[PDB]
RNA sequence: AAUGGCUGAAAGCCUCUCAAGCCAGAAUUUCGUCUAGAUGAAUACUUUGUCUUUUUCUUGUUACUUUAGUACAAUUGAAAAUUAUAUACGUUGUAUUUAUUAUCUCGUGUAUUACUCUAUCAAAAGGGUAGUGAAUACUGAGUUAACAAAAUUUAAAGCAUAA
RNA sequence: UGUCGGCUCUUCCUAUCCAUUUCAAGCAGAAUUGAAAAAAGGUAUGAUUGUUCACCAUUUAAUAGGGAACGUGAGCUGGGU
RNA sequence: AUAAACAUACUUUGAAUCGGCCAAGUCUGGUAAGCAGGACUGGCGAUGCGGGAUGAACCGAACGUCGAGAUAAAGUGCCAAAAAGAAACAUAACGAGUACCACAAAAGGUAUUCAUUCAUAUUGACAAUAGGCACCUAUCGAAUGAAUGAGUCCUGAAAAUGGAUGGCAUUAUAAUUUCUUAACUGAUACUCGACCGUU
């Protein structure tokens, strides 16, 4: 059975557009196509817009006690309550979104050292084993 | 000793369907997918460098260049525009074309 | 797809100049409408734009764009044989953004172009009230489904290569 | 129109065990095992429980759902889910198909195999060439009584057609039909016990 | 410089003329592919009606002499040239020169197997088909249709799964433990200052 | 317009091209399928047609009206004196037909087999299996020819004897002899490996290979008729007498 | 193929399916058989063992002859299958060309290798065993660079001998 | 641009005459009639007429209908025009 | 009102020509014709260039020699320069695919999508089962039945050398209908500049 389900209140990270790699939240389902996403505004800067489900991804968690047509004030309370950005980060998409902004921050410099440390560290972890 | 450019393809002179203008030549160059990514190429030289078998009677070089310039975008998925010194042999259509990192404005 | 507020007033012999013919009219741009104003006023009152003078043409925008509401657009339409009255429901958050809607439907359903399409009226009706068999599944609060089949999203078209390493995987998303 | 979600299921009898791998049911029960493949692209089967009684309990189902998609893939969740309750039923309470012998002067001889892997049709309407009709594996032909005979079985899309094929091998040609009732029809579809 | 590598492409899975569209125009940009299994392609159609379409193909022969008439080719590997060739430049130096830089092998030749293997986003049956689609492979419409290496494939193809089975647990084992083994070294204190800065990057 | 009349096509376009040969001796195209469940033999033989006579046979068969005195039939002369095998080959089943893997030859091989490797033998050094034959016995040779035999046992799938004749036993001029390969119908591959290496330099007799009664197929080249018109290469019909510039063509 | 059937929904029943899945069924289609046939493969002998061109001898080819020129072993390239893919994760977001810290010298042993070479068993293998070299990690220290130069990738003349 | 027919020969269409596989009948059998798949095979001998055409006497499983510059004159004949 | 001084009004001498053809939100004769003949205009003839694959007339636009730029008709899976996204009725078929253009009709379908009207839908409508084909009882519990209209699909759909959405090819499209994005490609036409000639 399938565990992720496009439903009101999922959790969704955004994948193009200005808001790439954020957060948001569904509090309602127009059709097959258009979700209106309300990943609170106050938390993760995402306004209250409807977009479609090829722009957008599942993920894990879900928001309890989230209708439709949901406030952003209420919203924005279960949203914290829940600890969403806190669980979200511990998973393998978080950790490789947080990964895309620590290595768009390299020097030159900074690429030379890792370079040359890892390949320094695998040929060693090579020799480690006979 | 080290690499201090990115290949581009000649892919072929700018064009209709029954016309050809060898002014200007078309390049692919490697990592650009999109006309967004153009700006920072527009000025940076090209060159077309190849080898040819050369008599060792003679002295001209074996190996022998055209340089260029990138001028503008064509398309939407990366293209651009280049004009040489002299125009690209059709010979040379596939063939890869040094992208270099200057004129520098960073 | 725009919403505009015109009003206009006949000053002849045939009409009275203390007469207003407003209107509500979606058109792409602002001449379009009054364009679509014009002709029904010259069908319907025999009032031409040289005997006529226009007093407001304002844009109307969505006051809660933010709102999911059941819209149900009245509207007579031309087909080979004759002319049908339809009703048709949709679900959007705008008034012009459901009738651009119903024009994409009409022109593949139908096959009629908009040179065909008048609209009469475009309301809002319940939860209850839609009766398109597709569109009544999506009404309800406790509708979820698995959204499945999914291809990987693209972050933007910097990453499309042509080309790509390793085998390529769908996602059950 | 497309239906948001299409929910059908079988009950699973006490005496069966279902397992399920990437829609390709193995159902085990008292009388034997059978296997299939439902290579459906556009559908789910998972065990699961729910409850089917208005008042009852909950008990072990297989589940079928086939989520948005047109009415002519909708219809497929009633038939897999029908093919596994023949296959339930089917080890747990076997299939036969009495089939009778219709003659009008010459008789008929049935030379069932020692094992009841193939059978012979003989003399059929006074005929020199002889009907061998092999069976399916898994499908036992026995001779029930006078111009009568049962197939016995577990799968029921095996036994019908064994015994479709019989019948097929015996039809009167090039005369009409509606006087020469000749060959080997099927009485009732049953089941052994 | 000169890009005297070959793109290796694996054609399970596949749509065969939206593999010849990306192959086709590569192939005028320099670029030496190898198409691995092309009897693996599939095509929209079912076995009846992709035979109908072949049927019509073969009746296109000279009246006057057969042997001058349109040559038909059954086997996969020769389907999907013919469709590539279709896609390029006919009858001068440019499309002759793009079409030698192209070769489809039933199974995995000797050089080829244990290359790296691309694949083709625009291409695969798993993006632009439905699924409740019938399709057809090509090695399944190539018996139909007069190919008689089907079975030479199938049986020299399951040798190199049960080959390259082992030896993908055998390196399975040699990554694991230097996976471990580096996890070692990262956790020491002599190494400190190196995973200092990987830590702070974020590699490690 | 449509022919008046409808008549069957003259000639056979399942022969076309009508090409002449290039060599006298004519290489069977096929061979009966293999069964893996017998004994293996020999599938073929190899002889040299003497004449035709005409044989008085009494008729076993029933249900037939033949004269109980006995048919007359006309019979064909094969003199198949015995052929020595100098060799075996494998076959590998690939992609692109089959594939000869290696070729195993004997120790000792005949002037005549030798003869099929030149076109001026008297002018020859006639040093054909010189090497291979001197150094047969090495240690080195040995353990090459240990792995050809062991190679086709593991990537191969079809064995072919390379039998030759013997022209000191025939009327013909001819000293060459003419060399067949002989498919291997039986067992496995490695019984068959260890039959064909059984019958190196050992003649076979053709009683091995056919049995009595049995239905065979040949192989061979018609004879030579040279340039030829229309009405004896296909048959077609004569024009009337009346018909200028000639009568025997196609009009 | 036409057609007759099996199970079976849609449409609780029915139905051969303008549904998924099967069977039987032609002077039919494809294998199998026959003829012509391209790129080819195996073996025998003559050779050659980094490579070419212009001449040139011969009925013709190959080896062969002369004057050159050029490189000299040692990190490149593989899970398979499925996609409504058991469960969990979604591991996000640049395929080839294109991922080596300038060269050289002195340094101790150990360990590693789809690395090279030698011997052996095997083998139409990124094979096993033994030995040796190369590179790398433990892991250093020391010299030099300024102006010049850092290109082979193909040339020209012969016919003594052997097949 | 050699203007009818016939002779010789090859090929193509199916709107099928026969053979093969099927369904329906006011199909008991036999003989038939209507229709589907299917163009790979076969589809004649003569009296009269220049005739295409026609009408007869037979034989045959059937003696189907047409195209290819109203196929085919540096292929024939010259009976007609 | 607008435009007009290389405006306006001409005078003299004279060449060639009066076989025309095409398009159409036109007409007459004709069953009809790439047939015959007319009213108004625009074209080919006398005309190249970009597009429709190829085409005297169709679409854009009319030409001194060039450099650079935005454009026109129309296109953006490959041949072929140039697109990404959104929604739908299509597609289990030589179905669909660039007007003039190189073809298809009447009719039929419990094939499919949408809409309108009417009746039954509850504590119980239909189908099924059991009891006394219609009728009534219980379980079964949610849509059911009927008519009509508008799109798409299938049948209707048979000709002679082998072949033509241009070809390869596509099939929740790379087809069709409509959109969105300060997207793109491109003529000898437009803008700027340089030079040659006429006025």
């Amino acid at each position: 059975v399938f565990s992720r389900f496009v439903e009101v209140g999922r959790v969704v990270l955004m994948k193009t557009g200005p808001f790439a790699s954020k957060l948001a939240v569904i509090v309602e389902i127009l059709d097959h196509n258009r979700v209106l996403v309300d990943g609170p505004q106050a938390i993760t800067g995402v306004p209250r817009q409807v977009v479609n489900l090829n722009t957008i991804s599942l993920t894990s968690f879900v928001v309890n006690k989230v209708t439709r047509g949901m406030t952003h004030k209420k919203l924005c309370l279960r949203f914290t309550q829940d600890a969403i950005i806190k669980r979200f980060n511990k998973t393998a998409t978080g950790k490789a979104i947080e990964k895309r902004i620590l290595r768009e921050k390299m020097t030159d410099f900074d690429k030379f050292q890792v370079s040359i440390i890892n390949r320094k560290i695998n040929a060693a972890a090579k020799i480690a084993v006979s | 000793k080290c690499r201090l450019h990115v290949n581009a393809v000649f892919m072929g002179f700018q064009r209709a369907q029954r016309n050809q203008y060898p002014n200007v030549a078309l390049l692919q160059i490697s990592g650009v997918n999109t006309k967004e990514d153009t700006p920072f190429y527009i000025g940076k030289r090209v060159a077309y460098v190849y080898k040819v078998n050369v008599k060792k009677g003679s002295n001209k070089p074996a190996i022998r260049a055209i340089f260029g310039k990138i001028v503008a975008p064509h398309g939407n998925h990366g293209v651009v525009k280049a004009r040489f010194l002299h125009n690209l042999p059709p010979k040379a259509m596939g063939q890869n074309l040094k992208v270099f990192l200057y004129p520098s404005n960073i | 797809m725009k919403e505009y507020y015109i009003t206009a007033r006949c000053t002849d012999k045939a009409h009275n100049p203390n007469e207003i013919f407003r209107s509500r009219v979606f058109a792409p741009n602002y001449v379009v409408a009054k364009s679509k104003f014009w002709m029904m006023l010259k069908k319907q009152h025999k009032v031409k734009k040289i005997n006529a003078e226009l007093l407001q043409c304002q844009p109307i925008f969505e006051k809660n764009p933010t709102v999911v509401k059941n819209y149900q657009i009245f509207l007579r339409y031309v087909s080979a044989g004759g002319i049908h009255n339809i009703t048709k429901q949709y679900r959007d958050v705008t008034r012009v953004g459901a009738v651009r809607q119903m024009y994409n439907d009409l022109a593949s359903q139908y096959r009629t172009r908009q040179d065909k399409i008048q609209l009469i009226s475009i309301t809002t009706v319940g939860d209850k009230a839609v009766k398109n068999p597709v569109l009544h599944q999506f009404v309800g609060h406790h509708v979820k489904f698995p959204m499945v089949h999914c291809k990987p999203v693209i972050a933007s078209k910097r990453f499309n290569l042509p080309i790509k390493a390793g085998k390529l995987t769908t996602k059950l998303c | 129109p497309r239906l948001l979600k299409k929910t059908e299921h079988v009950v699973i009898p006490e005496g069966v065990n279902i397992e399920i791998n990437r829609k390709n049911i193995k159902v085990t029960g008292p009388r034997g095992s059978l296997t299939r493949e439902f290579q459906h692209p556009k559908v789910d089967i998972y065990a699961s429980k729910l409850v089917v009684k208005k008042e009852g309990p909950k008990e072990n189902v297989v589940v079928i759902d086939m989520w948005y998609g047109n009415r002519r893939d909708s219809a497929v969740v009633r038939t897999i889910a029908s093919h596994i309750k023949n296959m339930i039923t089917g080890v747990t309470k076997g299939y036969q198909y009495k089939m009778r012998v219709v003659y009008a002067h010459f008789p008929v001889t049935l030379v069932i195999a020692d094992d009841g892997k193939s059978i012979q049709v003989q003399n059929f309407l006074g005929e020199k060439r002889t009907r061998h009709i092999e069976m399916y594996d898994g499908v036992v032909v026995k001779k029930l009584g006078k111009d009568e005979i049962c197939l016995e079985g577990n799968d029921v899309e095996k036994v019908s057609q064994s015994a479709a094929n019989i019948h097929a091998a015996n039809l009167v040609r090039n005369k009409d039909i509606r006087q020469f009732l000749d060959g080997v029809y099927v009485s009732e579809k049953c089941l052994i016990e | 410089s000169t890009n005297n590598k070959v793109t290796v492409i694996d054609c399970h899975g596949h749509v065969l003329g939206r593999v010849a569209s990306v192959v086709a125009k590569h192939l005028l940009l320099g670029q030496k592919f190898v198409l691995v299994r092309c009897e693996d392609l599939q095509v929209c159609g079912t076995l009846k009606m992709r035979l109908v379409q072949w049927e019509l193909y073969q009746r296109k022969r000279v009246n006057t002499n057969p042997t001058r008439g349109a040559f038909h080719h059954r086997s996969p590997a020769d389907m999907v040239r013919k469709a590539v060739r279709g896609m390029l430049p006919k009858n001068n130096y440019r499309g002759k020169l793009a079409l030698k830089n192209l070769k489809c092998f039933e199974g995995c030749p000797a050089p080829y197997d244990k290359m790296k293997k691309s694949s083709i986003p625009e291409a695969a049956a798993i993006y632009s088909f439905n699924p409740t689609r019938k399709r057809t492979l090509l090695g399944e419409l190539g018996t139909a249709v007069g190919w008689k290496y089907a079975d030479v494939v199938a049986k020299n193809e399951a040798e190199r799964k049960e080959r390259a089975a082992k030896w993908y647990a055998a390196k399975q084992l040699k990554q694991k433990a230097v996976a471990e083994a580096k996890e070692k070294i990262l956790a020491d204190e002599k190494y400190k200052a190196k995973v200092a800065i990987l830590k702070k990057f974020g590699y490690a | 317009s449509h022919r008046k009349f409808e008549a069957p096509r003259h000639g056979s376009l399942a022969f076309h091209p009508r090409k002449r040969v290039h060599k006298v001796r004519a290489t069977v195209s096929a061979f009966p399928k293999d069964n893996a469940a017998e004994k293996p033999h020999l599938t073929g033989f190899l002889g040299f047609k003497a004449g035709m006579t005409h044989v008085i046979r009494e008729v076993k068969r029933t249900n037939t009206k033949l004269p109980k005195d006995g048919v007359l039939e006309p019979v064909t002369i094969i003199e198949t004196p015995p052929m020595v095998v100098a060799g075996f080959v494998g076959y590998k089943k690939t992609t692109t037909g089959l594939k000869p893997i290696t070729a195993v030859f004997a120790e000792h091989i005949a002037d005549e087999f030798k003869r099929r490797y030149t076109k001026k033998w008297y002018k020859n050094t006639k040093n054909q299996f010189a090497v291979h034959t001197e150094k047969y016995n090495d240690v080195k040779a040995k353990s090459k020819r240990e792995r050809q035999i062991r190679l086709i046992k593991n990537r191969c799938d079809v064995v072919r004897v390379i039998a030759h004749t013997q022209m000191a036993l025939v009327p013909l001029k001819q000293k060459k002899a003419e060399v067949m390969e002989i498919q291997i119908n039986g067992g496995s591959i490695a019984e068959k490996v260890d039959f064909a290496v059984s019958l190196l330099e050992k003649q076979i007799s053709v009683n091995s290979v056919f049995g009595t009664d049995e239905c065979i197929d040949v192989c061979s080249v018609t004879k030579g008729h040279g340039y030829n018109g229309v009405i004896k290469r296909f048959g077609v019909r004569h024009l009337p007498r009346k018909t200028h510039r000639g009568l025997r063509k196609v009009a």
